[PDB]
């Protein structure tokens, strides 16, 4: 759900996230242990503004809901009104996922 | 249920959707199930990372699959546990 929003409205959430948007989604991010200080000094080197929100974006393809969520749920605080129909977040109680069902014989 | 209890064509699943998925996905979950994000860039390095994750946590007690299932949530990775939940049926004779 929240890794399809992120390729729905990409081009809504790097002109809605300013840039102290963005820092306060890494410290929420590094917090869920995702990010390795290895590529989370890559996020803060960025000299441009838009180019930080590109190398937070390029984390996603590996991440999928997680390095999404932040940013719906980052601009909830800050409700810009640009994205209101935010994705779902986290509503997994005990799918048939990782579950068993198959035994000997 | 434990994760030891069930059989070796899901755990070949899991570990296909993992490396099929990223290359970070086990390392967020074992910062979640008590470990570290640098301690993990270490273990990174080994020839088996994987499998000696789901085997050090296979070892434990907390090995129980509702647990498992809620530590994808807290990295929020649920794209893991809904890839697996609609991922369930696929085999063929060839």
């Amino acid at each position: 759900i929240a890794q399809q929003w992120i390729q729905s409205k990409r081009e809504d959430i790097v002109n809605q996230m300013t840039e102290a948007c963005l820092n306060q989604s890494l410290d929420a991010l590094l917090s869920r242990d995702l990010i390795m200080k290895e590529d989370y000094e890559l996020v803060s080197t960025k000299p441009t503004r838009t180019s930080k929100v590109r190398q937070l974006l390029d984390t996603t393809d590996i991440q999928g809901e997680e390095f999404a969520k932040v940013i719906v749920q980052k601009l909830k605080d800050n409700k810009q009104m640009g994205l209101q129909p935010y994705p779902e977040i986290l509503v997994v109680s005990r799918s048939p996922s990782l579950n068993l069902l198959q035994n000997k014989s | 249920g434990l994760y030891s209890s069930l059989p070796p064509a899901k755990r070949e699943e899991v570990e296909k959707l993992l490396n099929g998925s990223a290359g970070d996905t086990w390392r967020h979950l074992a910062g979640e199930l008590g470990y570290q994000p640098e301690h993990i860039d270490s273990f990174t390095h080994e020839a088996c990372p994987v499998r000696a994750l789901l085997a050090s946590w296979a070892t434990q007690d907390s090995a129980t699959l509702d647990a498992l299932l809620a530590a994808l949530r807290r990295i929020q990775r649920a794209d893991l546990v809904e890839s697996l939940c609609s991922e369930s049926t696929a085999t063929s004779p060839v």
